[PDB]
């Protein structure tokens, strides 16, 4: 084969011998707004987030009933 | 002056919402 | 739990066709989100009272297993005079239809 | 602390201007405090009625001045 192809990652020992590897986050945080968070400290939601997230304080029997 | 109104007492003791659970994520269930 | 003599009383008055005038009087100005919302903040109510008065407060029926054994026995109740009453009228049936024990037959052998 | 201010209606907070002054105790030892109305006033201009918790008889201050 050309190389072109090949496997776009190297194996955990390696990594570990280059002082590479990282372990952590099974999950992740996909937009910035939502990274930077907990760093903010003064508005980690804008106004407008606040007053959507207001509408889901509590689940929707009626609607789960629907 | 006196009071005469008929205070019910919904005016003063609210209950809390119970039927249905909390969302502590603030998101619907389908995100 | 609670109040089970005003539930009784509540279905009383409920079976009462002078109350269904009543309530088709009531029903004048009225749409069916306000009577499922009132309907639903009654029991929320109910609930909330139970949450809330468990914490100080005891009941003539308080029991080591506490609400538990009146769940169980409202259960049950429901059990024998819903369930049961189904069952006798199902076993008549199945009886007059096919004989006792028609619904377990083998299937005819080929 | 918690973001749960008393609602200054006497509904709620029987006398609360009534006087200039409002006094706290504080710690394990129960220290005096006196603190001026117009100080405790202030949290009003930042507290949001939008927002009422505890039977509601507790409002919320908005997230900048709470922090």
């Amino acid at each position: 084969p050309s190389g072109a192809y090949r496997l776009p990652a190297v194996d955990y020992k390696r990594q570990l011998s280059r002082g590479t590897l990282v372990e952590g986050a099974d999950f992740y945080l996909p937009t910035a707004q939502e990274q930077q968070r907990l760093a903010r400290h003064f508005e980690p939601y804008s106004e407008q987030e606040q007053e959507e997230r207001r509408k889901f304080r509590f689940q929707s029997i009626s609607v789960y009933l629907a | 002056k006196t009071l005469e109104r008929n205070v019910p007492m919904k005016e003063i003791l609210q209950p809390l919402w119970v039927v249905e659970p909390p969302n502590f994520l603030r998101q619907p269930v389908w995100k | 739990g609670f109040h089970f003599q005003q539930y009784i009383a509540m279905a009383g008055r409920a079976i009462n066709p002078v109350q269904w005038t009543r309530a088709w009087r009531r029903m004048e100005g009225k749409s069916a989100t306000e009577v499922y919302r009132d309907a639903l903040a009654w029991t929320n109510n109910q609930f909330a009272q139970i949450s809330r008065a468990s914490q100080y407060r005891a009941w003539w029926w308080q029991n080591p297993l506490g609400m538990g054994l009146v769940l169980y026995g409202t259960y049950k109740a429901w059990h024998m005079i819903y369930m049961v009453r189904k069952q006798k009228k199902t076993a008549q049936l199945v009886a007059a239809a096919y004989g006792q024990g028609g619904q377990w037959l083998n299937p005819v052998p080929r | 602390m918690l973001n749960f201010i008393p609602k200054r209606c006497p509904s709620v907070s029987l006398l609360f201007g009534k006087r200039p002054v409002q006094r706290i105790e504080v710690g394990q030892a129960r220290h005096q405090l006196e603190i001026p109305v117009e100080t405790i006033e202030k949290i009003y201009e930042g507290v949001d009625s939008r927002l009422e918790y505890h039977n509601k008889d507790y409002n919320a201050m908005k997230w900048k001045d709470f922090m």
